[PDB]
């Protein structure tokens, strides 16, 4: 099995810049990996504090006067016991999978499949994280792996929620960088459109009060203005915290500042 | 050395001592003295191992007499290496 | 102040607004509306020095132990007084409010003293059953905190 | 046998490293002392990497003779005291014991083994619980809870000798006029300072230390030691001794403990917030607010 670490280029992620001119690998190494873990600083407050604290109690010889303990009661255990579990368990077991599990693992294959359909069509160019059959077989191996803990013969749902949610957080967040704006050939009218429809709804919706996704659709698609990508201008003008806000399921779009 | 590390202010004659003959550049002496002491190195339970060195970066104009501080560096050091520029290679540098 | 009435009549916006100065405010010290002090006048006359009035109101100083609580407005009394002279000072003379810097050197030794007193007294008599009235931190509604050294 | 310690079940250099009297007689907290210990090793003709050997494998020839190179070096650096006689027992093919490495076994048995109220509660519960796990090693059939207990020992001389030089370096003995105080608010391990026995331990080693200084008093001691969880100090009184080595003419019955009578007339007279619950009349459980005004009293009260 292969552990791999790497920067990438330019040093920190520079998510202003697209995807694939921020990875050097090719799609070609990057289809042997199981799971692909970007990761990245949010400079928050309360976990810079945490951190803080965390590394200052492993520096002043706090760290082991609280580990033993833990390791001692019913929480940790010791490397030698961990090695120990390791071996008896890859020498003693081989789980195999149910008649539903393969039903619940080929419908997420179909989605997170399709979902990559729709980001290159928007997008315009190839994505850099690619989805293949490899991707199937690593969410069977995970699934088989999380067997394998509890030494149980078989594997069932509740091993494939899990692996599944293990993938989404590892190679679908990956893949699904989301950029706000590339200023590229995609959505090339919209680097107007996205001003003139900001306006119209600031104009029509004054600070305060409500409005629905189906008339702010239906009144403003009557005129054709619609541009098929207005699902993400909302969500843009959220990020601003004053321009929109969701609530009610979804359903209600309340104005919350200029 | 026991008598003379009791005198109060031992930290600034220590921190003037360094490069005598170069004048200011009073931060550049308090990192490189910093960096000649050192720091104490960590290891936590036998499976977390903490560095304890501090390693020092000048960054300045022509003529300010950075070069003269390092030569000074590798005098004082007990064990020093000096190398330059295009004159080092990759495994000039680490084990060949 | 006639001018800026004038000028916010004026606005079609705000023409039937009633306003109406109520104070004017020499120094002013505010945290929030049930907390805060100062020196105010009512209405400015002529010719004679303008009448002031020093108003104190600390909702903070009720959280105190009865032994402290005079110790609190006595050292407000000092600090607003010591302020009032230094910007007078000030004014006199001639990113920093230079009417007020400096103000706490005429009040500090004074303060370390007595707190120094404060500290021995409460160390002597905070065991003794005979004064358990002192040193009570009373209830009140809306207190959360829970907390063992008065004087702190 | 000889003031060391555990020197069957450790190495020669070990047992004098950890000795109560070698380091109040050497003072090996500092650099001074190992650097003289060091000197004494040399001296005597012992390698020093056949010191650092395990007692049953260390070179026959030397073990033969360790007797005569304890007699005519010891003169030298004042630890002639070292040499006694004692009890020694044998099983068969198993192994020599003294009664000294017996009794320290036992005893950290006792010491480790295995809203506040509750906390306290489930202490003094696991400090009962002890009391079987020493009591199973005086049965001939169980053995290995012996060695358990000499492992234990060892790594409690070990804590104890750690904090103490702590204690030592950055002078936080104070010395008041009746007693002498030291509070440790700060540190790592202050858990295993819960258990009286190991802070009678650490008083003990103190004790020593200060009974061969040169400095002539016999004042008390007071040791604190907070713990977090309670927020509460646990407060231990102990008594001045004299030298070791010191002639018979001082010898009398010994200092008289004066700290019960003295906890117990602050007690009565003030509602401070003191737990004094122990079968020893001289180790009190006093809240962390009322610790600073109750040795105001102390100073005060006097019999001290
Ligand atoms: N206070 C001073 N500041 C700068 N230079 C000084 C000072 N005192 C003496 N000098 C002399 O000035 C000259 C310039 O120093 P130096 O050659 O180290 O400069 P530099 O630009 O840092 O060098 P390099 O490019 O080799 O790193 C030296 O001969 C040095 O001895």
């Amino acid at each position: 099995s292969v552990l791999a670490a790497a920067n990438p280029i330019y040093g920190r992620y520079d998510d202003l810049k697209s995807p694939g001119d921020n990875i050097d690998f090719q799609t070609t190494i990057l289809s042997r990996f199981d799971m692909i873990f970007i990761v990245k600083d949010d400079h928050n407050e309360e976990r810079d504090i945490s951190i803080a604290n965390h590394v200052i109690n492993i520096h002043t010889g706090n760290a082991n006067a609280m580990q033993n303990q833990q390791e001692e009661n019913g929480s940790e255990i010791s490397i030698e016991k961990m090695k120990r579990y390791i071996t008896y368990c890859r020498l003693k077991c081989a789980p195999r999978l149910s008649p539903q599990a393969a039903e619940k693992l080929s419908s997420n294959f179909v989605t997170i499949r399709k979902q990559l359909l729709i980001n290159e069509l928007e997008s315009t160019e190839r994505s850099s994280i690619p989805i293949t059959i490899r991707q199937l077989e690593a969410i069977i191996r995970i699934t088989e792996s999380l067997a394998k803990l509890e030494l149980s013969p078989i594997a069932q749902e509740r091993h494939v929620d899990e692996a599944i949610r293990l993938f989404q957080a590892s190679t679908m967040d990956a893949a699904s960088q989301d950029p706000i704006g590339g200023l590229n050939q995609a959505s090339g009218t919209s680097l107007s459109e996205i001003r003139r429809f900001e306006q119209e709804l600031k104009r029509r919706l004054p600070i305060g009060w409500s409005t629905s996704y189906q008339t702010l659709r239906r009144e403003f698609v009557d005129t054709h203005r619609f541009s098929q990508l207005a699902l993400d201008k909302a969500l843009y003008a959220l990020e601003k915290h004053e321009t929109i806000q969701l609530r009610h399921q979804g359903q209600n779009i309340y104005r919350s500042g200029v | 050395f026991r008598k003379i590390s009791r005198d109060r202010g031992i930290i600034d004659k220590i921190i003037s001592s360094m490069a005598p003959s170069i004048y200011g550049h009073r931060d550049i002496k308090t990192a490189v003295a910093c960096s000649l002491f050192g720091g104490v190195p960590k290891n936590v339970n036998g499976k977390h191992s903490i560095r304890g060195d501090i390693n020092v970066l000048l960054l300045g104009d022509p003529g300010t007499a950075k070069s003269q501080i390092l030569k000074y560096v590798e005098k004082t050091a007990h064990r020093a290496v000096f190398a330059t520029g295009q004159g080092a290679s990759a495994v000039g540098l680490t084990a060949s | 102040s006639q001018y800026m009435m004038k000028a916010v009549r004026t606005n079609p916006m705000f023409s039937y607004l009633d306003l109406n100065i109520k104070r004017y405010w020499d120094l002013l010290i505010w945290m929030d509306k049930f907390n805060f002090s100062g020196l105010a006048c009512i209405e400015i006359e002529e010719k004679e020095n303008q009448d002031y009035t020093a108003v104190s109101q600390w909702q903070l100083k009720k959280f105190l132990s009865p032994i402290y609580q005079p110790e609190f407005e006595d050292w407000m009394m000092i600090i607003l007084d010591s302020m009032l002279k230094t910007k007078q000072s000030y004014l006199k003379l001639n990113s920093v409010e230079n009417s007020l810097n400096g103000f706490s050197h005429l009040f500090s030794k004074p303060l370390m003293k007595r707190v120094k007193k404060l500290f021995k007294n409460q160390q002597e008599f905070i065991l003794d059953p005979q004064y358990e009235a002192d040193y009570v931190i009373p209830v009140l509604p809306g207190s959360h905190l829970n907390v063992k050294n008065p004087l702190l | 046998d000889y003031y060391l310690f555990l020197l069957r079940h450790s190495s020669l250099y070990d047992s004098f490293y950890y000795s109560n009297y070698v380091n109040a007689k050497l003072s090996l907290w500092n650099e001074n002392g190992k650097k003289r210990l060091h000197k004494m090793f040399a001296r005597m003709g012992i390698p020093l990497s056949t010191a650092q050997e395990t007692w049953l494998y260390m070179d026959h020839s030397i073990k033969r003779e360790l007797g005569i190179i304890f007699d005519k070096n010891l003169d030298r650096y004042g630890l002639q005291d070292i040499i006694r006689d004692g009890f020694v027992r044998t099983l068969g093919y198993r192994g020599s014991i003294s009664a000294s490495e017996f009794v320290e076994a036992l005893t950290a048995l006792l010491e480790v083994g295995n809203n506040s109220a509750q906390k306290l509660t489930n202490l003094r519960k696991r400090w009962v619980s002890n009391f079987w796990l020493s009591w199973d090693a005086l049965d001939d059939r169980k053995v290995e809870l012996l060695n358990r207990g000499i492992q234990l020992a060892q790594d409690l001389q070990r804590a104890i000798f750690n904090t103490g030089v702590a204690i030592l370096e950055k002078k936080l003995i104070k010395h008041l006029r009746i007693y002498r105080l030291c509070v440790l608010q700060d540190g790592p391990d202050l858990d295993l300072y819960r258990n009286p026995l190991t802070l009678l331990r650490l008083g003990n080693w103190l004790i020593e230390c200060c009974a061969e200084s040169e400095d002539k008093q016999l004042l008390p001691m007071v040791l604190a030691s907070i713990d977090e969880n309670t927020d509460t100090y646990l407060v231990a009184g102990l008594t001045p001794r004299y030298p070791r080595g010191l002639d018979t003419i001082h010898t009398k019955k010994p200092i008289l403990n004066n700290f019960s009578m003295a906890f117990q007339q602050i007690t009565a007279e003030t509602d401070a917030k003191v737990r004094i619950d122990n079968f020893e009349s001289s180790i009190i459980e006093i809240r962390r607010e009322d610790l600073s005004p109750f040795l105001e009293k102390l100073t005060l009260s006097g019999l001290l």
